[PDB]
Parts: structure tokens; C-alpha cells; sequence
């Protein structure tokens, strides 16, 4: 009906072009490597790990997810899979290594969001 | 290369005339928000400058060497011939 | 110094007269001068005048007329005083 | 093709007269928000410019070479004939 | 340089007089000139003067009339002074 599907796409594309950071894809087997990927890293602090509320020790880990552009993944030949690692090569991100765990359902035209886990 | 640049400008003209249409109708986007809660605001389009850009493009397309006629860089003042 | 004044005043006048007008426009020069009569064939790279014209200009194109004004200094009592100084030395009347 | 671009402009003109109507009546959408919270804000239409756009389109349609009459670049200043 | 001044001033005058008016419009030229009398037949791209027209111009179309001003310099005391300087060398009176 409307052109909103394209407006939304261009919006997401500009959001990425402005807020993305470079990354490196290293697959689980480390057989293939793809550098200079652009991803957006969303990290929120979490304290987790206690079974039920048994009184076990928690660890501090993030609730975090990485936004990709699908066009770029297809262009660069990247087939994201569980266990694959994203390294943040930007200066000052300490080469944080993020292990892809599971993918969020693709809603919308430009981006795909993976829930990941900090590994270092 | 001339015709590759001409096609470049033809596509850009398509986009610009569509933008001018949407702009005069009031359908030119200045803000977008997705249910993702992510937002994008745009610098407002201006009808004068957009028409002028359209004219640059159409003129370059009409010219033999579009990539030069677009910028008009080597300008010179109009002289006059008198009867 | 009065010679320099006369001559640089004349250059200033000729210069201000040369630029009879200005168009300020984000339009191409080729287009703007076409609006003004470049290429128009005169019957019932440079502009052939043919009678009076009424250009149509797109908004944002300010056409500024710049008619030749009178240059000051020369012809006025100032130059008279300089030439009078000189005449005083040469033993002559200003006339 | 003439009649091709003429139909294109008739369609664009239909959209434009509809928008001019809704504009004068105070029904031109400048902002939209859904309960999904997604949003679009538009650069508001200007009645003068939209009227002039309608006039461009109508003059092009009525013309024999629409694509050329829309832009008007075969331009030149108006001369005068005297009695 | 006096001759160059005279001639460029005359060119300036003519250029200023040709552009008797200017429209700043976002309309097409064919509409604007039709408003001003283009193609109108005279009865009781060249506009036929017939008399005392009152054009109707849509808002945002500005008709700026540019009546012919008096070009300065020439015919003033300045050009008199130039010719005096010359005639002094030629041995002549300014008159």
C-alpha cells in the first residue's frame, strides 16, 4: 500500500552506516575468516547463574545481541551459525569475542539480529 | 566515461523527481521510527534546491559530456552581442 | 599621485560598469544564461540582445542589476583642489 | 514516449489534486504513529508549491511533448512585438 | 581608457534596459508568459503588446519590473574631466 517498507529499509541502513563498528567473523572450526564486517553490538549488564534461588554464586555476564546487515553477509559470503564467533576489532573494544548462540526471527528488510555470548 | 555518467545521472534524476513529487504532496520523510524503537531524522528537503538539482541533472544528461556539465566548474560570464 | 588617482578611478569605473549584472543561483550557468537569452535567435556562448526581454527565473535565482554609477573624486572639487595645487607650482591658473 | 509520460503525469496529477484538496481542508498527514509505536513524520506540504506542481503537470499533459514541457528547459526569455 | 569606459558604460546601459522585468516563478515558462500575454491576440514566444494589461500571477510568482535607469559617469562631471585632460594635451578647449 505505502512505501513504508522502503522507508524502513533506508532508515535501518542509515542507522547501521552511522552506528556500526568493524568486526571479524571467525567460524567455529576457524577454517574461514572474514574481516571488516560492520556490526552493532548491544550489551546490557546481567548477573546470572544461580540455580533456582538455591543460594549459588552468580556471575556477571551480559545480555547482548549483535545486529548485522543481511546484504553484507551475502556479499562477503558469511553463513552465520551457532558457535561462530564475532571479534570486535575496533580500537578499545579489547577484541571482544562474541559467540553466536541463536538468531532472532527476521522482522524487516535490512537487518538480522543474533543473540550472542561474551567469551573472550 | 560519458554514457556511464549519463546513466548514473538518469537514475539519480529518477530518484530526485520522485522525491520532488513526494515533497510537494507532503510525503517526504523527515522522521522514521520502527517498532524496533530505532529512530532516524533527516534534514528537511527544500523544493528550490531540489528543483535546481533536477535541472543540473537533466542538463548534464542533455549535454555531450555529463560529468563536466553537472558541476559547471569552468564557468565564464555571459557576454552580449549587440545589433 | 593625482595621476594614479585618475587612472585607478577610471579602472574602478570601467570594472564596475563591466559587470552589468549578477545572477546568484544553484542552477548551472548554462541554464541560467539560457533563461537570459543565450542561444535565442534574434528576429521578430554569448547573448545576442534583441529588444527587451522578460526572463523567467526559478526561485533562489536572484538577478541583481548593477547599473553603472558615477565615479566620485574626479570631476569634483577634490580633483580641482589637486590640480590647483599643481597649478600653484607651475605658475598657472587652475583654468 | 509522449502518451506514456502523459499517462504518468495524469496519474501524478491525480495524486496531486487529491493532496491539494486534503491540504486546504486540513487533512494532509504530517505525522503518523501506530499502536505498534512506529512513526513517520513528513515534510509538510506548501500550498503554493503544490499548486505550481499541479500546473506543471497539467501543462505537460496538455502539451505535445510532456517530458520536455514538465521541466521547461527548452527555456528562453519572453520577447515583445509592438503595434 | 575613456573610450573603453564610454563603451562599457553603454553596454551596461543596454544590458540593463533589455531586462525590462523578471519573474521569479516555480511555474513553467509557458504558463508564466501566457499569464503575461504570450499567445494573446490583440483586438479591441513573443508577447504582443496591445495595451494596459493586468496579469494575474499565482502567489510565489514575483514580477519585478526593472525600468531603465540613468547610467552614470558618462554625461557627468567625471567624463567632462577626462575630456579636459585629453584636450589639454591636444591644445583644445573642453568646449
Amino acid at each position: 500500500a505505502s512505501n513504508f517498507a522502503a522507508i524502513k529499509a533506508k532508515a535501518r541502513r542509515d542507522v547501521h552506516a552511522s552506528l556500526s563498528v568493524p568486526a571479524r567473523y571467525e567460524n567455529y572450526s576457524q577454517d574461514v575468516i572474514v574481516e571488516d564486517l560492520s556490526v552493532r553490538w548491544h550489551n546490557k549488564i546481567a548477573i546470572m547463574g544461580d540455580l533456582e534461588n538455591g543460594g549459588y554464586a552468580n556471575i556477571v555476564e551480559g545480555i547482548e545481541r549483535i545486529i548485522f546487515t543481511r546484504e553484507e553477509l551475502a556479499v562477503k559470503g558469511v553463513v552465520l551459525s551457532e558457535g561462530d564467533s564475532i571479534i570486535m576489532t575496533a580500537e578499545g573494544y579489547e577484541n571482544a569475542r562474541l559467540v553466536l548462540k541463536t538468531q532472532e526471527p527476521i522482522v524487516g528488510p535490512v537487518e538480522v539480529v543474533w543473540q550472542v555470548a561474551r567469551a573472550d | 566515461t560519458p554514457e556511464e555518467c549519463r546513466a548514473q545521472y538518469r537514475l539519480m534524476l529518477k530518484e530526485a523527481m520522485d522525491a520532488y513529487h513526494q515533497l510537494n504532496l507532503g510525503g517526504s520523510v523527515r522522521v522514521v521510527v520502527d517498532q524496533n524503537s530505532e529512530r532516524v531524522e533527516y534534514t528537511a528537503a527544500n523544493r528550490q534546491s531540489l528543483w535546481a538539482y533536477i535541472v543540473r541533472l537533466q542538463n548534464a544528461i542533455n549535454s555531450d559530456n555529463p560529468c563536466a556539465a553537472f558541476m559547471g566548474l569552468p564557468s565564464s560570464p555571459a557576454g552580449f552581442l549587440f545589433p | 599621485m593625482t595621476r594614479n588617482f585618475q587612472e585607478v578611478t577610471l579602472q574602478n569605473a570601467i570594472v564596475n560598469a563591466t559587470y552589468a549584472a549578477a545572477i546568484e543561483s544553484e542552477l548551472p550557468s548554462d541554464v541560467v544564461f539560457n533563461q537570459m537569452g543565450m542561444g535565442q535567435t534574434p528576429f521578430g556562448k554569448n547573448i545576442a540582445i534583441d529588444g527587451a526581454k522578460i526572463p523567467h527565473l526559478f526561485p533562489g535565482t536572484k538577478l541583481k542589476m548593477q547599473p553603472a554609477g558615477t565615479p566620485g573624486g574626479v570631476g569634483t572639487d577634490y580633483e580641482e583642489s589637486l590640480l590647483r595645487n599643481i597649478a600653484a607650482s607651475l605658475g598657472l591658473s587652475y583654468e
